[PDB]
């Protein structure tokens, strides 16, 4: 084997560099030319808080098996990740670095790195995705603690010890470093804000949440204290191996990418453990805006399938908010989840309601979906009853956004209603003024439908549209649908 | 579509 300082990075990276004139973002969705310019052991800024250099950890920390899966990764980025682990970690704490080559196009990307000290390469015989790939690496791990890292990261000064200390003290703690930013355009390494936590909206997409005023205030005594987080980013974390196994590893039916970070986060919290972000542990990551690799069936479908598997097993009744926020997800088969449901039962996990109240109280539950009230706007004007009642005409007036005579509802029976009065086409003759009359389910004269991107109101069964061109001559009328500005009506919820 | 980058220091 060769010690990493002696690895021929030039020969390794040189065999896949971007040709002149070719798109430097095509293969990885990050600038490969800039990644290739960097040395495998390039220096990076110490982004840690000053108090970190004084924080201590036990001497007898458990060694870890570092698992890095990868699929068509840029050679320079993959090598740099491996070297950062070897250079920035105490050798006695790195039992091995397991590279799981998830069926990359060129087997040499991984095989060539197998000559480096402590690197073990496991190539999947077929594409497996990150979930099954991480499990393969974990299953092969010989250490008592697992460390997962994406294949485009750069570990910082004393990044490992703070993480291991947490797990050595309590095996049920799943911890992650503050993830610094490696710019996808010019690869500069920049420190992430330390006032963040992992979170998500009801569309179940991971996002970074900024701490509330009180949370920041409470950390003034010790700014580098662990940060309990509702969710971990997903690709960078440390976990006791036996705990990873007994808690259920990963849902093996999840494919490619997405949703597994949500699943393990819910599972760990609901089933007794905890998730932490450790300020003194810093690791940079090349964040991208798009995945460069393929998703069988499309990324949208795969993400929805994986997410449904997580939601259907862990969120209880709250899963309905996900389907409300993401309608397209309801029509996505997700397969059998019995093994996971049984896992939850066996582990005697707490309900999702408990998770929301005790772990993520910041996430607000949305109101139930129902018919919405609002204004029908045209320019800066709003459909106005004019203060009229039955048999009276309607018109338009400057919107005041105070409801009242400008508040309407587009009902399911297709009426345009204000309280108990509805817009009525008393005369279909083009140019006829419409009138307000009591709403009746079986009055065909009160039926309207939105058309053209919900920008107009057409009387059902006719080619007549609500028109304000007669507003100064008696009130709104029905007119042959045409390109007139006077026929534009937008429903704004309020 | 991917893991978003956090706000920097
Ligand atoms: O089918 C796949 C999809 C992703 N990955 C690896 O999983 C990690 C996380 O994926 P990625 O970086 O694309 O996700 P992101 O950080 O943008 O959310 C990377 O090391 C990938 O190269 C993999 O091994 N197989
Ligand atoms: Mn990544």
């Amino acid at each position: 084997k060769v010690r990493w300082p002696d690895f021929n990075q030039e020969a390794y990276v040189g065999g896949t560099m971007v040709r002149s004139g070719q798109d430097p973002y095509a293969r990885n969705k990050f600038n490969q030319v800039e990644s290739d310019k960097l040395r495998m052991d390039r220096a990076i800024p110490d982004t840690r808080h000053d108090q970190c250099q004084r924080k201590q950890w036990r001497v007898d920390l458990p060694a870890t098996s570092v698992v890095i899966t990868f699929h068509n990764e840029a050679r320079s980025a993959l090598l740099r990740t491996v070297v950062s682990v070897l250079k920035k970690s105490p050798p006695h704490l790195i039992k091995e670095i397991i590279l799981v080559d998830d069926y990359s196009n060129d087997p040499e990307d991984g095989a060539l790195l197998g000559k480096i000290e402590k690197v073990r390469v496991l190539r999947n015989d077929r594409r497996e995705g990150l979930m099954r790939s991480r499990v393969r690496g974990a299953d092969a791990a010989q250490a008592k603690v697992l460390t997962f890292l994406d294949s485009h990261c750069e570990c910082n000064e004393h990044w490992l010890e703070p993480l291991l200390e947490r797990v050595a003290e309590d095996r049920t703690r799943v911890v992650s470093p503050i993830i610094d930013v490696i710019n996808m355009d010019n690869f500069q390494y920049v420190g992430a804000s330390a006032d963040l936590k992992g979170g998500f909206d009801w569309n179940l997409v991971f996002k970074w949440d900024y701490m509330t005023p009180e949370q920041r205030r409470s950390r003034q005594g010790n700014p580098v204290a662990p940060i309990k987080t509702p969710m971990i980013a997903g690709g960078l974390f440390v976990m006791d191996k036996f705990y990873f196994e007994e808690l259920g590893k990963y849902d093996m039916m999840m494919d490619v990418w997405g949703g597994e970070n949500l699943e393990i986060s819910f599972r760990v919290w609901q089933c007794g453990g905890s998730l932490e972000i450790i300020p003194c542990s810093r690791v940079g990551h090349v964040f991208r805006k798009q995945h460069p690799y393929t998703f069988p069936g499309g990324s949208g479908t795969v993400f929805a399938r994986n997410t449904r598997r997580a939601a259907e097993v862990w969120m209880d009744e709250y899963k309905n908010f996900y389907y409300a926020a993401v309608p397209s997800a309801r029509n996505v088969p997700y397969g059998n989840i019995q093994s996971r449901l049984e896992l939850r039962k066996k582990l005697s996990c707490k309900p999702f309601k408990w998770y929301l109240e005790n772990v993520y109280p910041e996430l607000r539950v949305p109101d139930h979906q129902d018919i919405a009230f609002g204004a029908l706007q045209q320019g800066t004007n709003c459909l106005d009853t004019l203060g009229h009642f039955a048999d009276g005409v309607v018109g338009v007036y400057e919107c005041h956004n105070a409801g009242g005579n400008q508040e309407w509802a587009l009902t399911k029976e297709k009426s345009v209603k204000h309280m108990d009065l509805c817009l009525t086409v008393v005369d279909r003759a083009p140019g006829s003024l419409i009138k307000l009359q009591g709403c009746r389910e079986n009055d065909s004269r009160q039926k309207w439908e939105q058309i053209e991107g919900n920008s107009k109101l057409r009387h059902v069964g006719s080619n007549l549209c609500l028109d304000s061109r007669t507003a100064k001559s008696g009130g709104l009328s029905v007119e042959v649908c045409g390109p007139a500005l006077s026929q534009q009506w937008k429903f704004t919820l309020n | 579509s991917t893991t978003p980058a956090p706000t920097t220091k």
